[PDB]
């Protein structure tokens, strides 16, 4: 959408239509400060976990990184909002 | 079968966006929140069953981060 | 149950008028507050007391060259 | 493909006009094959005018030089503003088209508003091309709503970090910080953070890019909104400042590389507070940065930029993905104590990576080996990380006695 929000990019662009890469060892077992966690004197109807954002959680977003940029020759035009509702602190 | 069904019984082998739901289904959860109930030991034959219960389920996958969440949150905040 | 029963579940709703209602105006009241001591710090200011910029901003008066325009015009409509 | 003429219906109905009354049809068609035969001389000697007189549109004037030309008398009253307009008359058996002309008064024609007086023909000179392409001169071709309250405070706050100065930008950074009610503002944020960091691959602005992520380190800042729902968009805008290649207009002067450690240090920042065994952030982020370090052919900003976050993550991280490729250093190296090309950018990258590596290399060789550390740099590649370690030995020891 050129008019929503992000307008002000559209207008300045002008667009105006309308073995070591294992699984194990990315596992943050392999990989982390579990030491710090252990504490040494310490001085339904409706599922209670909240629900995830499944975009992070499935979606691959990695395919929003750039692998080359400037220097190439894709392009970009006014593009939707679509306002999730799962999220509470959204009045809409 | 249970009219089509294969139980999974140990003597068995194995623009607003839409409103999602939790992966758990209310039963998967009232399982949780019983054996999580159960597991802090109030009566010992509960807890014993529980803990059979948590040994061998063979669906207790993909609630299993629920489990490790409460364990790991729960000795934090009960030392 | 478990071995074969599936239900969906969803989230607890909020509907309740008086929870909405003040929803609905301390995030507009936020909101103008955040406005106002963002436009009040990045211009010309006032202040009702002595050196007073960090508790009440006043954002300074500016005089219009054509004054009727900015006052009897709607600007919602 | 055929010699196309006027049909020979159309001449029974002209001879009627005459008032002959029964024309038979070899006559007809004598009279269709020689009217079509002057219909394409003067086509295509009015395309003489069009052409010679540089003009590609045939217009009515051409025609009536043509007609000058052929010695027939001219057709009058064509010179006017007028299209083609055609009247459909059903009637009881005889279908036709006329004309339908209309009448105006003669004294609304004596007081119409006149038209504005012409300008004279004069000459105007512009570079088409100078040596080359062509100049961006203008004689050139060019190559749910929010309130006004909050539609106000969105373009004020937005527009005060763009850069016109620093006041207000500081100013507009700690009223996003710092505001209870800024909800409902959060996605508009987040869309214009995400969309200004990607206007970088259009304009390699470094300044825009510090600004977003100074808004980006503002708005992590804020105790009243929660970033959970909207931080599957700022995470990949903080990794493209942060692994992307070309971070600067000038490669080799602009600083490119404090935008790299202060999005790293955001990074860490947004996989601290965000990262649940749900979400998985932190172990993807990792995933990718070490994906992008471990393989070859990438450029050293990007793997200056992988190295930094991956430093910034934490002392575990750096004991398990960067002391395994130390042996790395030896192939950075390669390209920095030996030549022969050395007026290329490839160097001041090179020992960008080589100061970044040995400056977190240090504290991580400080806790797994001895105190002593005689000829561990030796033992180490290129004998400089170990010099490096000493070093921190003995900066650690300093902050022991002024503890």
């Amino acid at each position: 959408w050129r008019y929503g929000p992000a307008r002000l990019w559209y207008d300045m662009l002008g667009v105006p239509e309308d073995d070591l890469l294992a699984d194990e060892n990315f596992l943050m077992v392999t990989q982390l400060h579990w030491e710090d966690d252990i504490i040494w004197d310490g001085e339904p109807w409706y599922s209670i976990f909240p629900i995830d954002n499944e975009d992070l959680v499935y979606g691959r977003w990695e395919d929003n990184i750039i692998w080359d940029a400037q220097a190439m020759p894709r392009l970009l035009e006014p593009p939707v909002l679509t306002l999730d509702p799962n999220d509470e602190n959204l009045i809409l | 079968s249970i009219e089509g069904c294969q139980p999974a019984i140990p003597e068995n082998p194995p623009r607003l966006k839409p409103r999602s739901i939790h992966e758990l289904s209310v039963e998967q959860q009232l399982y949780y929140k019983e054996i999580t109930e159960a597991c802090v030991g109030s009566c010992e034959a509960k807890r014993a069953e529980a803990l059979q219960s948590i040994a061998t389920d063979p669906g207790l996958y993909q609630m299993l981060p629920r489990f490790s969440t409460f364990i790991s949150e729960g000795v934090r905040v009960n030392v | 149950p478990h071995t074969y029963i599936k239900t969906p579940t969803y989230r607890e709703p909020v509907s309740d008028y008086q929870v909405l209602r003040e929803k609905a105006a301390s995030q507009r009241r936020d909101v103008e507050r955040a406005l106002t001591r963002f436009m009040a710090k990045t211009g010309e200011t006032q202040s009702l007391f002595k050196d007073d910029v960090s508790t009440f901003p006043l954002i300074a008066a500016r005089p219009f060259t054509i004054p009727y325009l900015t006052a009897l015009l709607p600007s919602e409509l | 493909l055929s010699n196309t003429v006027l049909p020979s219906e159309s001449m029974k109905v002209v001879a009627e006009s005459m008032g002959i009354a029964q024309i038979q049809e070899e006559t007809c068609q004598l009279l269709t094959d020689e009217v079509s035969y002057r219909i394409k001389e003067i086509a295509q000697d009015a395309l003489k005018f069009m052409h010679m007189g540089k003009r590609q549109k045939l217009t009515t004037s051409d025609i009536d030089y043509a007609l000058k030309l052929k010695n027939v008398e001219p057709l009058y009253g064509f010179h006017a503003q007028e299209f083609i307009p055609f009247r459909f008359a059903s009637g009881g058996g005889r279908e036709l088209y006329f004309y339908e002309e209309k009448e105006v008064d003669l004294s609304d024609i004596i007081n119409t508003p006149l038209p504005r007086v012409p300008l004279d023909v004069c000459l105007k000179a512009h570079w088409l091309s100078i040596e080359g392409c062509q100049p961006a001169i203008p004689e050139n071709p060019p190559p749910h709503e929010l309130s006004v309250e909050q539609q106000l405070y969105y373009k004020e706050i937005t527009e005060a970090c763009v850069g016109s100065c620093e006041a207000k930008r500081a100013e507009a950074l700690q009223s996003i910080a710092t505001d209870p009610g800024l909800y409902q503002m959060l996605p508009r944020f987040s869309t214009f953070i995400s969309e200004g960091v990607r206007v970088n691959v259009v304009q390699n602005n470094l300044a825009l890019l510090i600004y977003l992520m100074r808004m980006v380190k503002a708005l992590m800042d804020n105790p009243t909104l929660y970033l959970e729902k909207y931080v599957h968009e700022l995470i990949p805008a903080v990794m493209t400042c942060i692994v992307s290649r070309q971070l600067c207009l000038r490669p080799d002067v602009d600083n490119h590389w404090a935008l790299r450690d202060f999005a790293a240090r955001l990074v860490a920042q947004i996989c601290k507070h965000f990262s649940t065994t749900t979400n998985n952030i932190q172990s993807r982020i990792t995933k990718t940065f070490t994906k992008s370090w471990v393989d070859e052919k990438t450029p050293w900003t990007t793997r200056y930029g992988s190295i930094a976050g991956l430093a910034e993550l934490g002392h575990d991280v750096i004991k398990t993905l960067i002391l395994p490729r130390l042996q790395q250093e030896g192939e950075r190296i390669r390209s920095v104590l030996d030549g022969p090309v050395l007026s290329n950018i490839d160097r001041i990258g090179a020992d960008h990576v080589q100061s970044l590596l040995l400056k977190h290399c240090a504290p991580v060789l400080a806790k797994l080996r001895p105190p002593p550390d005689n000829q561990d740099a030796y033992r180490a590649e290129f004998g400089s990380l170990g010099p490096l370690l000493c070093s921190q030995v003995v900066k650690a020891r300093a902050q022991a006695a002024l503890q």
